[PDB]
């Protein structure tokens, strides 16, 4: 059961989501449209590239918690 | 062959061990260990593949990383070891391992820069080449998205825990390696990288110098371990799919195996570990 989909412009900038170097994928997350690699873990927290040591709830949360690490700055895909 | 507490070296061997890591960067070899870390960690998934995080072999994988970046370091300067960060004692923005003639201290707070120490941007000496976002500048933000670092009780808490690790052999397992990874529990390592925050939160985590201390640190609560546990060892031991086994070969290296990595002292000593008491 993915989680569903998400989007919304958080802190000026657009986070989105949506089910589906680096690992397979069932879900996918979006900042400005640029791809940020997201994992989920046993217990169903994620995490992000930008936030890999700190696992929050949902794929919106790990969006929301790049938003906050980036302070402005353009994701590199 | 000797890895001290950090908080004990020499101005000089503060020196040289600064210029043997600006040189490792300055030659392009030390971007390639931040990739490789990237590559693993970006890789490695609790439900499949997992081999250097949230995995058994999370300590063997990252003693041999530590190995070939300490070797590395040789190249360039023979005297230098990989030095360890004691985090439960060492465990203020204030500690010597943050002054501007080791590691420079936190990030300015508009931006999270470090402006102080070797490898600060404005050097020209350390470049964030390897990278997740546009940012080219060492970022820290000490203590900022977590309190507190973990306490010396804490850490004998999880050494306490006599099983090595239990199925099913991920973020989710009960055990020492898990606990000591911190994905479950009052949380050591992973806790660690978010304190420091900037880069060393991140994938590319390497980018800091303090990556390799953290992990020294870590790896020595492995060897404290096993002499509070000499009847403990690595698990799994044979036909575990996804998972490094005892005796398997590890990626990348593919040519060791957690079984020939569990002995530090095949490879260094440290200044002081306790005998089995
Ligand atoms: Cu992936
Ligand atoms: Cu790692
Ligand atoms: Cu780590
Ligand atoms: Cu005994």
């Amino acid at each position: 059961a993915a989680p569903e989909s998400f989007d919304e412009v958080y802190k000026g900038r657009r986070i989105q989501g949506r089910p589906a170097h680096e690992h397979g994928g069932g879900y996918e997350v979006f900042v400005d449209g640029v791809q940020l690699h997201v994992m989920r873990n046993a217990d169903g927290s994620w995490i992000s590239v930008v936030s890999h040591y700190d696992p929050v709830p949902t794929p919106r949360a790990a969006a929301r918690a790049a938003v906050d690490e980036l302070q402005g700055a353009p994701l590199l895909p | 062959t000797v890895r001290k507490n950090q908080a004990t070296l020499t101005a000089d061997e503060k020196r040289r061990f600064v210029a043997a890591v600006l040189e490792l960067k300055r030659s392009g070899r030390y971007d390639e260990f931040v990739r490789t870390h990237n590559e693993f960690i970006m890789s490695d998934t609790d439900s499949g593949e997992r081999t250097g995080h949230r995995s058994p072999s999370f300590l063997p994988w990252h003693r041999r990383f530590l190995l070939d970046f300490e070797q590395a370091l040789q190249s360039v300067d023979s005297s230098v070891t990989l030095p360890y960060w004691d985090w439960s004692a060492d465990r203020t923005v204030r500690a010597s391992l943050w002054a501007p003639d080791f590691l420079g201290g936190t990030g300015r707070s508009t931006d999270g820069r470090v402006m102080d120490g070797p490898f600060a941007a404005s050097t020209g000496n350390w470049p964030i080449n390897v990278r997740v976002d546009s940012r080219t500048y060492l970022r820290r933000s000490l203590g900022g998205s977590v309190a507190e670092l973990p306490t010396r009780a804490e850490v004998e808490s999880v050494l306490a825990i006599s099983a090595y690790d239990l199925p099913p052999y991920n973020s989710a397992s009960e055990g020492f390696r898990n606990h000591l990874e911190g994905w479950r529990g009052v949380n050591l390592h992973n806790r660690v990288h978010v304190w420091v925050g900037g880069q060393m939160a991140t994938g590319v985590s390497p980018n800091d110098p303090v990556f390799w201390l953290h992990h020294a640190y870590v790896d020595k609560l492995w060897a404290e371990w096993q002499r509070r546990h000499p009847d403990s060892a690595y698990v799994p031991t044979g036909g575990t799919p996804d998972v490094v086994d005892l005796n398997e070969t590890m990626k990348p290296w593919n040519t060791v195996r957690p079984a020939d990595l569990l002995d530090h002292t095949a490879y260094y000593t440290f200044d002081a570990l306790e005998h089995h008491h």
